[PDB]
């Protein structure tokens, strides 16, 4: 029979299916983990790259960059949803997890020229990832943090901001991020949202200027600018209207049948601007906090009434003023009164000097609840770079908000849970223990990576560390993670999550078993 | 017969083995053609059943016409003797008349009556369709009146076999209530005809405000008007409330409040009929109706039928007006090519 | 009909178009029918010795006129036929006719190392050749006297000069490889260098 | 002369045709030839926008696939009429459909009518439903428990030959948990989904009360108390907002004195509303319709919940779930209409916030949290949980079952040709190629799984020749063994459909005889 | 290891990568071209360029102080 | 007669001319005797009676419609079928009222009319194809299959490039210097007219505007000044799109297409599939095209495909298509002429059958 139109359009019609899809597939994906690899963990290099709309954007937060690629093959639109996952589960590993799964395949894609049948290989990926997490949590040491003991926390930070160019002064972000947390943190709940925390930036200043302000940044001047400039604790009030007469919010025709209507009106008009005033004066409240702007007769009157005020006040710097602040928020004068007003510890007015961008800080005296972080640094790409760094910081102290959610990492939670994989797959019989052993293989490509990464002769080293952990068992004897020596990891401390790395194990191997059954494809 | 899958230049794909719906597929260009095309049309208009009998007899006339004028005669005489021999047929085919059918209303009689148009169409089994066919036709069988075939609905359904396939004394229709309640055995019914929101005046209507207890008891009122007009609707009786127009929720929600069926319709064929198999009466207003202009009904349901919902309107006793038939079929070319049968025994009866 | 009335508008839709080329090709191969016949007389030179078949009457004077440019055709062909030897000429000379040649006259500057049935073979087709154009300088030489220490495996290369200007070339055998080398290909191949007018299948 | 037709037909016809047709269908299946059995295979189609997907139920591919043949937009129709009628096992029946079509090749090249095949169909359908409801499976437990774990039982084999099948047992106790507690009016809108990025299989979660996506909150938000030992639900279809009346409430007034009144007035008929809800004693105020911010304001002030313009599906499903009543105006709130519940609070999962309510007496509907690393691996998971809760709402009405492995073909085809020995002529022909395209099905799911057929095929032969029943073929061991005591085991009622639309699907292709294009204006 | 274009064709149109010392080079061109741009200008003897735009009335502007100029160019 | 009252003007030509000879504005002569002088001035004086795209007047049109052909056109429309254009949507009553006044002055032998979107889709070239009526005032949704437009199928959305321009100025106040005189009125559409392009959306056009600030166009205008940073531009399309931008809060338009388009039978749609050409009135940037595109692909399944189509100038469009369906050599099947308009009355133009 000669060939007919069965499917629609099979002209420009591509289909590839076996195990050419599957070499396809790993040889992307081995070109994608190795593009992604001199970033790895504790130390490591950046990579910088362009956007469409050409924009500068360089970091080790992977999942940014994979974020930012124009790229055209699924697998790695796939490896970035991935790296997006990760990243919004813990913010560490966002290489790491990519890098091992990139080995998984390595080890798939040998083990396949085996020929030996896909399910086989996930299988003991499954199982491999069942050992590793299982030790991982029996390795994992729990760490008892109170409310007034931070030096841990503070290695923590500091060790995770490795690799991270944050790492500069390196201590001061550790005690200013647990601070904000401890301000921020729910404790019964165990909650910490970050929509409390206005994480901001300005160019210029140093990296020694990164401070956490205990209060509230604004960024609006006076609406009277001779006004004076500074007031000391104070008592504010946050009025969800503006200073205009109460219009309805239903289509309105106010006739004027008379002369005399025109004099009551005009008269109303100042009438309720006083009364207003005389209303908000009352309460003995020294701020007000607006949302919609007002009229400039109120800015008079203000001026008149030596109370400070300001206007256009968006909706979430509204909130999270009546957060930190301790009351409630007022509709309208009908609710205006002494008691729901919020108690101001001091609020000040800058400008940065040579810039002419206005500020208004507010740091409370008393309780407060919504914290504020700002950056100083060399350009947009420093003040990126920090607030996408320590929001991964806070990331992980909320993971640590618990006990036991650190292990000793640096790698050498890679070398121990390889030992544990290899150990239990030995025992084991045929057609498993190549794909366990696979896993094994994976899980010792971090600290090669790492070795590599850190310019070290690496097989020698992961050689000697290897033997050296192995005669005596410690969780600590990871690599030179500063490179001085000390390999005992209970001296230098790379103190990093658990979950962390869980995470990234468990991602991987789901991911890895998902890839591993795509055999047969189809393209236009 | 052979079934002929047809494409249409609108790439419907027709398969069609009903020489009527073939030629009502086929696009022809010859005149003559349009001539032969147009006579099947009338003739399957008139009766319905085997419209390639008259194609084959034509041609078989026109063949005929093609030797005997090619062997030189001229077109008068052998007009008059194709006339005189019509005539002499006209005149001879009643004396051929071997039965006649008695009394229309014995199931297997008709049933029987009606398989041989039947199996010109599908051989597996005529004699389902039969039964099903005589089941549904007999019930509806009109005494001084005339019958018709819009008294006859049709429902088909994608799944399993025809054999899982039944009637349905009724009508069946796409869509869910929006009540709260479901099932309701021998529910009053309130058709109604109006939008049932508040009945919007047909000139611009425009609310005038002056003092403040003008908008304070606006709603309040408006509310308690709408739950007047409702309350008296209800006081009727009625379980199942029945519109086309627009719907209110407040109204929904006073049902609610009063435990009452609602329905929406969306074919003002839907309304006719059924008001033709209830007795119920179109209300140009929602004030209730007397118990005179309303239809009763045993028994209404929402009624799952295979992964398929469809309201229901169902009686036990199964007198009703229109029946309609549930279809099962695997594929929508199955259900055309059995509806197309079913509509030549239809036509037969 | 509605296509039509959009010709008549627009031209958005292509379907009168390209019905003037075969028009325009079938006009000029009727065209092309009449120069069998404008030419009858215009081309034989035996017409006079085809009387009683190709007289009709004498006019005299373009007829006389045709034998009087057909005899000074014939003399000027005819003056020319003086080669038919492939001569052996010296290198010692061998610059004197490099160059002076003469102008206007094609010389095939053939070079050689006799012994190979390719380089022989080729000797004897344009031997054969220099039988049927007598107004083409031919000259054969060992390439040793002509060029000092010529490479051997570069034989035999065909020149084609005139005023010491190379127009074609034909270097060693592999361009006329093979004993199935003929007569006509030889001259289809000299017709090519420009030299030659003649008609050949391939 | 002039033609007869438009210009632009096309006019084939015969056994060219035919064969035509049957070569046609025969290329379809063996583009999924590989994907069901507990082996499982995944596919991966990119088109148009560049949505990928991926999928082991062909019904669902194929959907995705657009094609253009009379035979193969009948086996799209068919394949989807399996797939709406029972479900899983659609790659099953457009396999048997080509197995029919394939096995039935040289009759058509022979001298036979479609008649006599078609006949030779319907016999041979009818004799296999009629066997399959005389030795159909029942349990003789008609017990509660019993029926829960045949349903967990068939909910692995429903996840068999799909992705998860190694968290078949917990995803299975898991719908099982979630049916059970479901009442049997078998409705399918209850039951939606909360789809969450990041996690693992067995991080996905059932919640017994609700659980829905926290819409976009006003300012002056999170305000509100988080936890509530036994709070009360106002469900709302009202909104509540400083709006226009109805559009046409014109004003004339000349008095600004009166002016004002309105204002304030409208004010009241907000803080009324305010009021009454006030005194429900609620303290869990949704909406399906918007609500303004002072509204919130008030709440903040009034220490108690808020959330407005939420979807409809989730207000009724929260309606189902409490046992409460939605209102549509604030005038006839009362102590028993309002929804109660044990514990309410919203909960910071895997990067969003959600709100949740536990405890409630009334167990009637649940909704799924799915935490996964894959959105192609979550949508997935989402059909093949689909799969197991119409599987399961088959098989509760009654336990037509049948065990997997495929071995239900070697019943099948046993019984047919048997049967095909006593009658004459080609009609044995034809049941027995019948028989043989039944008898394919698994050797095709083993050869997949990697080892020969033939041997086993005969040893299969063996075993049912004398009462071996369902000793299908084992799957990562490559061997044969009984599914029924190996407890996967599918609907009966899916296979009596699939072989009852495949003898339609087979009688309708054999009966055509030519085809006519048109000019396609 | 380091090799991210042999296998397949990983990028869409437009897209490209460089690992080894070609990046390195490249960027160093530009921060040196940036260099000789700037370089020649500073000091209490520092010299003076002029800024002129492509098109569109060709905004001129004098300046010594290398701010506007890296404002102005399109640096790539 | 290819007279057609279009949306402000009249043009009066013929069928087979390839334009009319003259306009309608709503001294060629005027210097020899004056006859035409005072009724052309008389004339010109009247007003156009058409708003919304429904008639208001109706003394007017005739009183216009007499002189426009009398005193120039030169023709006597009793030897004559007539072919005039008509408002986009108007019950029966208007058309006919409108013939009684046509038969009862003139008594022309037949007539027919059709609307304008018909005659749009006509000069395209295409008999099939929704187009997207976005006349001035109010827009419309005409889905044409085979030529006739489907009474159960015109949908009607009060937006107007009049009220995008003012929803400009009303956030124009929000950029310092407002925009509310005639003037200003006038040179916001003139920058309307100037720049108001789509590349995608608005959050990323206004990042891309402002961020990054490429997207600035300096205004150097007498009315104009350098007071756009790329938003107010992009700003004038967005409300055309999403409707919560000018405060009435309801579906788009795309949502209205849609509906009336999935309403009919699926097959169909195929063929509104094939064109669904696009039309101006509000519409004059590009941007627009891909836009709705890809908005309304959203909406349409992955399995179909979908085409959008835009000619450049559509200012004659309706003119066109009459002079083509003039031409149609099979539209006088469907005259109404005096056999039926002095047998029936306006009966049949009800369709009192069906």
């Amino acid at each position: 029979g000669r060939p007919f139109l069965i499917i629609k359009d099979q002209d420009r019609k591509s289909r590839l299916m076996g195990l050419e899809a599957l070499k396809s597939h790993i040889m992307a994906a081995k070109a994608v983990a190795n593009t992604m690899r001199t970033s790895l963990g504790p130390n490591g290099l950046d990579k910088m790259m362009v956007d469409k709309d050409g924009d500068v954007t360089v970091t080790n937060d992977g999942a940014t960059i994979l974020s930012m690629m124009d790229v055209d093959h699924q697998i790695a639109k796939l490896m970035v949803e991935l790296s997006k996952s990760q990243d919004d589960e813990i913010g560490d590993g966002t290489t790491g997890v990519v890098v091992l799964a990139g080995a998984l395949l390595e080890e798939a894609e040998q083990l396949l020229d085996r020929g030996i049948h896909p399910i086989r290989i996930a299988d003991g990926y499954e199982q491999a990832a069942r050992v590793a997490i299982e030790h991982l949590d029996k390795i994992s040491d729990s760490v008892l943090v109170d409310i007034k003991d931070t030096e841990p926390l503070i290695q923590t930070a500091k060790t995770t901001l490795g690799s991270k160019v944050v790492n500069s002064c390196h201590r001061q972000m550790a005690e200013i991020a647990v601070n904000a947390v401890l301000t921020v943190a729910d404790m019964e709940r165990r909650d910490v949202d970050f929509e409390l925390i206005k994480v901001e930036g300005k160019v210029g200043g140093r990296l020694e200027d990164t401070k956490l302000i205990k209060g509230v940044i604004v960024d609006k001047d006076f609406s009277h600018p001779q006004m004076p400039k500074k007031v000391e604790d104070a008592k504010i009030a946050i009025l969800t209207c503006p200073f205009e007469p109460p219009k309805p919010k239903t289509k309105h025709k106010l006739d004027v049948t008379s002369v005399e209507d025109y004099k009551a009106l005009q008269k109303y008009e100042k009438e309720k601007f006083e009364e207003m005033i005389q209303q908000i004066k009352e309460t003995g409240a020294n701020l007000a906090i607006c949302q919609w702007g007002f009229d400039d007769e109120a800015n008079h009157l203000l001026l008149q009434n030596n109370l400070p005020a300001v206007r256009w006040v968006g909706g979430p710097e509204i909130e999270l003023i009546a957060i930190a602040t301790g009351g409630r928020i007022v509709p309208r004068f009908s609710e205006l009164t002494a008691e729901k007003l919020g108690f101001a510890g001091l609020v000040q007015e800058i400008s940065f000097g040579t810039t002419k961008d206005k500020m208004l800080v507010i740091e409370q005296c008393k309780n407060s609840r919504a914290v504020t972080i700002f950056i100083r640094g060399g350009n947009k790409m420093i003040i990126e770079e920090a607030k996408r760094s320590l929001h991964d910081a806070l990331c992980v102290i909320r993971n640590l908000i618990r006990d036991n959610r650190v292990v000793y990492g640096g790698g050498a939670a890679e070398i121990s849970c390889a030992l544990a994989v290899s150990q239990e797959a030995d025992k084991c019989p045929t057609l498993e223990q190549y794909a366990m052993r696979a896993f094994a293989d994976a899980l010792e490509v971090i600290p090669m990576a790492l070795s590599e990464n850190s310019g070290m002769n690496p097989i020698q080293t992961m050689t000697e560390v290897r033997a050296r952990q192995v005669k005596e068992m410690n969780p600590a004897l990871g690599i030179d993670c500063l490179h001085k020596g000390t390999n005992d990891m209970k001296q230098q401390h790379v103190i990093e999550t658990l979950i962390g790395k869980k995470q990234q194990i468990s991602l991987a191997t789901q991911m890895v078993r998902m890839i591993l059954k795509i055999d047969d494809i189809r393209k236009p | 017969g052979m079934n002929k899958m047809v494409i249409n230049h609108l790439e419907k794909l027709f398969v069609t083995n009903d020489a009527a719906t073939i030629l009502r597929e086929l696009e022809v260009q010859h005149p003559a053609a349009k001539m032969i095309v147009m006579a099947s049309h009338m003739q399957e208009q008139e009766v319905g059943d085997g419209t390639n009998f008259v194609l084959v007899f034509a041609g078989a006339l026109l063949e005929l016409a093609e030797e005997l004028l090619r062997i030189g005669l001229s077109v008068s005489e052998v007009i008059e003797g194709y006339e005189i021999a019509c005539r002499k047929a006209h005149e001879i085919l009643p004396n051929l008349v071997c039965c006649s059918a008695k009394n229309l209303r014995d199931i297997d009689e008709v049933s029987s009556l009606l398989r041989t148009s039947i199996m010109s169409k599908q051989y597996g089994n005529e004699v389902f369709l039969a039964k099903l066919i005589a089941q549904a036709c007999v019930s509806i069988f009109p005494d001084s009146g005339h019958f018709n075939v819009d008294n006859i609905r049709v429902c088909k359904i994608l799944g399993s076999g025809i054999s899982s396939s039944s009637v349905l004394h009724g009508m069946v229709f796409k869509k869910e209530t929006e009540g709260d309640v479901t099932s309701v055995k021998d529910a009053k019914i309130a058709v109604y005809s109006c939008p049932f929101d508040g009945m919007i005046t047909e000139t611009k209507g425009t609310v005038l405000i002056k003092t403040a207890e003008e908008l304070m008891n606006f709603s309040k009122g408006e509310e308690n008007l709408m739950d007047a007009q409702v309350k008296a609707i209800a006081d009727t009786g009625a379980n199942v409330v029945v519109t086309g127009g627009k719907v209110a929720d407040m109204a929904l929600h006073y049902a609610n409040k009063y435990n009452i069926m609602l329905v929406r319709l969306n074919s003002k064929w839907d309304l006719r009929r059924l008001c033709k198999t209830v007795g119920a009466t179109a209300l140009p207003r929602l004030t209730p109706p007397v118990l005179e202009e309303m239809g009763h009904c045993d028994s209404v349901y929402l009624s799952e039928v295979g992964d398929t919902q469809v309201v229901v309107f169902k009686h036990e006793k199964e007198d009703g007006a229109i029946s309609t038939i549930v279809l099962r079929g695997s594929t929508d070319n199955l259900m055309d090519d059995i509806e197309r049968a079913v509509d030549d025994g239809v036509n037969t009866f | 009909e509605w296509n039509d009335i959009l010709r008549k508008k627009g031209i958005l839709p292509p379907k009168e178009s390209l019905k003037e080329l075969e028009e325009e090709a079938e006009e000029e191969q009727r065209i092309l029918q009449q120069s069998v016949v404008k030419t009858y007389e215009d081309m034989t030179l035996e017409e006079l010795e085809d009387h009683e078949d190709e007289f009709n009457e004498e006019d005299e004077r373009a007829i006389e006129m045709y034998r009087r440019r057909r005899l000074a055709e014939w003399k000027a062909t005819k003056l020319k036929n003086k080669f038919g030897e492939v001569l052996e000429i010296s290198g010692k000379d061998y610059v004197q006719e490099v160059t002076k040649a003469g102008e206007g006259l094609w010389v095939i500057l053939h070079l050689y190392k006799q012994g190979i049935p390719l380089c022989a073979l080729i000797n004897q087709h344009l031997s054969g050749l220099a039988r049927k154009f007598p107004d083409v300088k031919f000259i054969k030489a060992i390439s040793t006297t002509c060029i000092p220490n010529y490479p051997d495996r570069n034989l035999p290369t065909i020149f084609v000069y005139l005023e010491g200007d190379i127009k074609a070339q034909f270097i060693g055998p592999l361009v006329f490889g093979g004993m199935n080398l003929t007569r006509d290909e030889l001259e289809w191949k000299l017709s090519e260098s420009g030299a030659i007018m003649t008609d050949l299948e391939e | 002369p002039v033609i007869l037709l438009k210009e632009g037909t096309d006019s084939s016809q015969g056994i060219p045709q035919l064969v035509s047709n049957i070569s046609a269908c025969q290329v379809i299946a063996e583009a999924v030839r590989t994907t069901l059995g507990p082996r499982g295979m995944d596919k991966l189609i990119v088109d148009g926008r560049g949505k990928a997907t991926i999928s082991n139920d062909g019904a669902t591919i194929l959907k995705l696939l657009d094609v253009v043949h009379p035979a193969a937009k009948t086996l799209v129709d068919i394949a989807k009429s399996q797939d709406a009628e029972v479900g899983d096992g659609t790659t099953s029946v457009t396999l048997l459909a080509a197995e029919f079509l394939k096995q039935v090749k040289p009759y058509v090249e022979e001298g036979l009518h479609p008649q006599i095949i078609i006949r030779a169909f319907r016999t041979a359908t009818q004799l296999a439903v009629n066997k399959i409801k005389e030795i159909a499976v029942t349990v003789k437990k008609a017990d509660k428990v019993e029926q829960r774990k045949l349903l967990e039982k068939c909910a692995m084999t429903a996840l068999s030959s799909k992705l998860i099948s190694q968290q078949k047992a917990f995803f299975a106790k898991m719908v099982v948990d979630a049916v059970m507690m479901l009442d049997d009016l078998l409705q399918l809108k209850m039951i939606g989904i909360k789809k969450v990025q990041g996690g693992a299989l067995e991080d996905s979660q059932l919640v017994a009360g609700v659980a829905f996506k926290k819409t976009f909150s006003y300012a002056g938000f999170e305000m509100q108390p988080k936890k509530y030992h036994n709070p009360k639900i106002a469900l709302l279809n009202v909104e509540l907002e400083l709006k226009a009346e109805k559009d046409n409430a014109e004003i004339r007034v000349h008095t600004v004195e009166d002016y004002q009144a309105i204002v304030d007035a409208e004010w009241n008929i907000l803080y009324d509303k305010l009021e009454k809800i006030h005194h429900s004693g609620a303290k869990v105020v949704l909406s399906k319709l918007p609500i303004g911010d002072v509204a919130t304001q008030y709440f903040a002030d009034r220490d108690m919940f808020c959330a407005g313009r939420v979807p409809e599906e989730d207000l009724k499903r929260t309606m189902m779930a409490c046992g409460g009543s939605i209102q549509t105006s604030v005038n006839a709130l009362s102590a028993d209409v309002l929804g109660r519940c044990q514990v309410f609070e919203e909960t910071q999962i895997g990067g969003e916030r959600y709100n949740f309510f536990t405890g409630c007496p009334k167990a009637k509907t649940c909704t799924f949290i799915l935490r996964g690393g894959a959105e192609q691996f979550m949508e997935e998971t989402e059909r093949s949980l689909h799969d197991a809760i119409m599987i399961v709402r088959r098989a509760i009405k009654n336990d037509s079952v049948v065990a997997g492995g495929g071995a239900i073909e070697m019943e099948l085809s046993k019984y047919l040709r048997d049967y095909s020995r006593t009658i004459p002529g080609k009609q044995q022909l034809l049941i027995g190629a019948y028989a043989k395209a039944l008898e394919i099905i698994p050797r095709q799911l083993c050869d997949n799984a990697g080892f020969d057929a033939t041997n086993i095929l005969n040893k299969l032969r063996a075993r049912h020749a004398q009462g071996g029943t369902w000793y299908g073929v084992d799957i990562n061991n490559e061997d044969i063994a009984d599914n029924f005591e190996a407890f996967v085991w599918e609907p009966a009622m899916v296979r009596i459909n699939a072989l009852t639309a495949a003898s339609e699907a087979a009688c309708l292709i054999v009966s055509v005889d030519e085809t006519i294009k048109n000019p396609r204006s | 290891a380091s090799l991210s274009l042999a296998p397949v064709n990983i990028f869409k149109a437009g897209a490209d990568e460089e690992r080894a010392e070609t990046a390195r080079l490249t960027s160093f061109i530009g921060a040196i071209a940036i260099g000789d741009l700037v370089k020649s200008t500073l000091g209490p003897k520092g010299m003076d360029k002029i800024l002129l735009s492509s098109g569109r009335d060709a905004s001129l502007m004098v300046t010594n102080d290398g701010a506007t100029i890296l404002k102005n160019i399109g640096v790539d | 007669l290819v007279v057609d009252n279009g949306s402000g003007m009249c043009k009066a030509g013929f069928a087979g001319d390839d334009a009319p000879r003259a306009v309608f504005p709503s001294g060629q002569k005027d210097s020899y005797v004056g006859d035409e002088a005072q009724s052309k001035r008389g004339i010109l004086t009247l007003k156009y009676p058409i708003e919304h795209g429904i008639v208001t007047n109706w003394d007017d049109m005739e009183k216009i419609w007499h002189h426009t052909f009398y005193n120039e056109l030169r023709v006597a429309p009793e030897e004559h079928p007539v072919l005039l254009t008509e408002a986009p949507l108007n019950p029966k009553a208007n058309r006919e009222k409108m013939t009684q006044i046509m038969f009862e002055t003139f008594n022309t032998p037949a007539m027919y009319v059709a609307i304008q979107a018909v005659l749009s889709l006509y000069a395209s070239g295409r008999t099939t194809g929704i187009v997207m009526d976005s006349g001035d005032g109010v827009t419309h949704t005409v889905p044409i299959y085979e030529g006739y437009a489907l009474p159960h199928a015109i949908l009607r959305l009060d937006l107007a490039g009049r009220d995008l321009t003012d929803y400009l100025m009303k956030i124009l106040t929000e950029r310092g210097y407002s925009f509310t005189t005639t003037a200003e009125r006038e040179i916001v559409r003139d920058i309307k007219e100037k720049l108001c392009y789509v590349a995608l959306d608005f959050e990323q056009e206004m990042a891309t505007a402002a961020s990054s600030s490429s997207l600035e166009k300096s205004y150097e205008l007498p009315d104009g000044q350098v007071i756009t940073i790329g938003n107010e531009r992009f700003r004038c399309p967005e409300a055309l799109f999403q409707p919560s931008f000018l405060g009435m809060e309801s579906c788009g338009i795309h949502e209205t297409t849609f509906n009336s388009i999935m309403k009919c039978d699926v097959d169909i749609r195929k063929d509104l599939y094939a064109n669904t050409v696009l039309s101006g009135g509000t519409t004059m940037y590009p941007g627009i095209a891909d836009r709705m595109q890809k908005e309304i692909t959203a909406l349409a399944p992955s399995t179909m495909k979908i085409k959008i189509i835009a000619p450049p100038e559509r200012k004659y469009s309706v003119w066109i298509g009459g002079s083509i369906l003039a031409s149609l050599s099979t539209f006088q099947q469907m005259w109404i002429s005096k056999q039926e308009y002095d047998e029936s009355g306006p009966s049949i133009v009800h369709r009192k059958c069906f």
